[PDB]
RNA sequence: GCCAUGUCAUGUCAUGAGUCCAUGGCAUGGCAUG
RNA sequence: GCCAUGUCAUGUCAUGAGUCCAUGGCAUGGCAUG
């Protein structure tokens, strides 16, 4: 079989978590803007903030944030719409950036096997 | 070297480092006087005492060998703990490896005593021998008082050098210095939110603790009727049983298994201990 | 402006985001073995049943197969960010930000400030 | 020049002694950081959690600081002993003292915590609160990692300022010296084995009471001297130069010796 | 006057003044072999060196050298006292010390009795 | 030449010397009270008698009489020397050896280098 | 393991001028306080 | 007095997806080996 119960639980766990992340991240986040304003003059920044500008996670939350606020998101946007979009009885992708031309391509991928 | 495994066999030996030399004899010469060779020197005022035997050195020495050492160490460890690093420092500073360096320049057949140092019978033979390690560092004392410029660097290398195979040594074979860095700390958690309700008793055991002979740990994974997911091995049962759960969650068919007993089963009798 | 107990959400925030895209793309098949197992599904166990319900299940296998149309984008960069990271590296690892799109929120956070 | 009961009663001071300064912000920060705002982070790899916060820092300053502080003793005091040396690097190096540098410079209220320092009910105010000395430890290592060549001068030159009260201290806390020879002096002049001329201990030095008081006895229970002093030796050695400073004692006892049959005279019975 | 405290430390510490003198004077090479050993030490034997700092083995080279120099003088007749010595002779015998000398000191007495 | 265990009974010879010496300037009366005591001894304590038949107290008075006299010369040099010692004074600190005494010495050792 | 101060035992080497005595140094170990 | 590794108890703060459960951080102390 193709999807296990073990594999399953894990998948919506996944999936709950991505979306509830992306969300988090632009409630919270700053833009680049903020970002780079931050790096740049860090003797104005509170100390227990200060290792956070060695790592990486502050910098790709600002990047995204700054994505969103351009209007570039669209990927990410989408997920956090899709469960409000999902129905059972639509059976054909959700996501625009699969068209009807990639569907039939992957088939014979495995219509081959 | 041109290891003398190889077609130059005869060739001499770059062991040990080119011991760094005293150039003042008063001091060089104060480096190998033991105190047992003054202190019964009736006409001695105790200040003449001080200034002729080698235990001012030594004290300077000690201190010397030990900052160096520590320095040399936190610069090529970049990511180890203060454990690590003090118990690797343990291993450069002891009383037996220092001594063990003595040795090496045959300083213990050049210290001055007032009683037989060959002597199989004497209880000096019985002890920690801690003298041989003292010239040693009274060397590194008779270095710094003689010109505390241009031989602290010269400290540098030479101890560099001497540090180097027993470092070598210490990092591969020790097992407190290993290398944590591949265990998932969150290991356990994944497995109990895979698997675990309350009533599935899931806990670690320690069938083997840590002692002085064999410093390992063995933590078995078990559910309540004793069946056994995992086991693990590691320098403490922290460890064993991050891998005791890491061996559980490869065990695919396994996992799968115990999740659908856990969806069968319902919210309590599931959420309690003991569904009595 | 920065706040250090919403910055320790953040990184958290983030790390989750990264893992789990990468549990889904490690465990998910792609839309067509999610088409014949929702399409079949005396022949799935038992079990899986409920989660064939839900949208989770699709949206990881749609994600699974942007994947393997390398239509990706934006989701593998942001798998790859950590280890392209370098604090001296002071411009955008994202290359969707052009050095353009930059300077619209350099000016109106620029103007936004002035009112203030 | 600080008085302090003359002109100089309300007069801003010139201690501490400044500071030297970590220009590197990122090692500055981490001076502050303690490990109970780390090692919780469960996003974090060890990896990460060793390089932010104290702890390396406290090791490598720790080492700094002994060093430091053994060659200054070592050179301002040419004739001390090891063991001279090493009960004074004791008072300099110890947690009750570092502990009080640190709070002359504040670091323990700049010193970030996961729990409340201030709580009087806590557990962490009746052990050691070896934090605050970890702190002024991990200073020095910042110090030393951010420019170790500029910086070690600097170190010590700071150090020694603040050594110098402390030391001076101890010191005081000279006069004619101990002849190593004065029990042997005494038994040459009025000595022979029947007087049992013999040190009596009558108080053995304690924690409570450091101090030790040797009589000077002959046989028949006599006391010729008494000395005081911080072990057995030295108090013993004191008597012997009590008794020996009694003339009209000491005269009168070799013209005891003198009459006694040396047959009789060279035996404990 | 005299008390017999005072004597036998005296007696003692004539014995081995002169005694003192005699084994000086027997183990202690000149001045230049001092002077030698304190102008290389590398030749010197390490357990000799720290008492080339030391007041005592200059002294008793020098001392060794006005021996061979014989203005020794004062210690000479020092080392020969015992053997010149006779109860029944009631003068001094060091000559560096003639009876000129002991007037001043024994009118200075009287002196101190009229005191 | 220099040998261990010879230094060792220099110095300490050396050390004996000097400080038996000062005990006896310390402890002895001049050549006066001497021949005072020695002269009349039904009044001097009886133990003390047979030191009176001896040399050591005749020398002892002797030698501080010297020292009353300020004739001492090399024995108050003797005391001062370890005063007047220094390393870093490389010639001799006695006053009666004279770099114009010190070459019939040294060219002497010349001499017997070579035979 | 390691450190100081204090105290005690055993082995050993010295020092002292009445020594069948007396005083210390070192080495190895013990105990107490820190 | 103090150091490393190991192991345990109390208090406290976190983490986790079945939580009346599970796993860790810190602080204070106990015991073992070196």
């Amino acid at each position: 079989s193709n999807y296990k119960y073990l594999e399953v639980i894990q998948l919506e766990h996944a999936v709950t978590k991505l979306v509830e992340s992306y969300n988090k991240i632009i409630e919270l986040s700053p833009n680049l803007v903020a970002y780079n304003e931050a790096v740049n003059n860090q003797d104005r920044v509170p100390v227990q903030i200060l290792p956070s500008l060695s790592r990486y996670q502050l910098k790709l939350a600002a990047e995204l944030k700054t994505l969103h606020d351009l209007k570039k998101d669209a990927i990410l946007t989408e997920i956090t719409d899709y469960e409000n979009e999902f129905d059972t009885e639509q059976k054909q992708p959700i996501l625009q950036e699969i068209s009807k031309a990639d569907m039939e391509k992957l088939e014979k991928l495995e219509q081959v096997k | 070297y041109d290891p003398t495994k190889a077609g130059d066999i005869v060739k001499a030996t770059k062991w040990p480092p080119k011991l760094p030399e005293i150039q003042d004899l008063a001091i060089r010469a104060r480096v190998f006087i033991h105190k047992s060779t003054i202190k019964d020197k009736v006409y001695l005022s105790g200040s003449e005492m001080i200034n002729a035997h080698n235990e001012r050195l030594e004290f300077l020495g000690d201190s010397i060998l030990n900052s160096v050492m520590t320095l040399i160490i936190y610069n090529k460890f970049p990511d180890y703990s203060e454990g690590q690093l003090s118990t690797l420092r343990m291993n450069l500073v002891s009383n037996e490896q220092i001594k063990q360096w003595s040795i090496m320049y045959n300083f213990h057949e050049k210290l001055k005593t007032n009683f037989d140092l060959k002597d199989e019978n004497s209880n000096f033979q019985n002890g920690k021998l801690k003298l041989y390690a003292d010239v040693f560092e009274a060397y590194i004392g008779g270095l710094m008082e003689d010109d505390p410029r241009n031989n602290l660097p010269k400290i540098r290398k030479w101890l560099r050098k001497l540090a180097k195979p027993v470092i070598e040594e210490a990092t591969r074979n020790q097992v407190a210095l290993e290398k944590t860095d591949k265990l998932d700390m969150n290991a356990k958690r994944q497995l109990y939110s895979l698997i675990g309700y309350a009533s599935l008793r899931l806990h670690y055991v320690t069938v083997k603790k840590p002692t002085a002979v064999d410093p390992n740990s063995i933590v078995e994974c078990r559910v309540g009727d004793g069946t056994v997911l995992g086991t693990g091995v590691g320098r403490n049962i922290k460890i064993a049983g991050i891998r005791a759960a890491e061996n559980a969650l490869r065990d695919k068919k396994m996992l799968d298994f115990y999740a659908k007993q856990r969806a069968a089963i319902p919210r309590s009798e599931s959420v309690l201990k003991d569904p009595s």
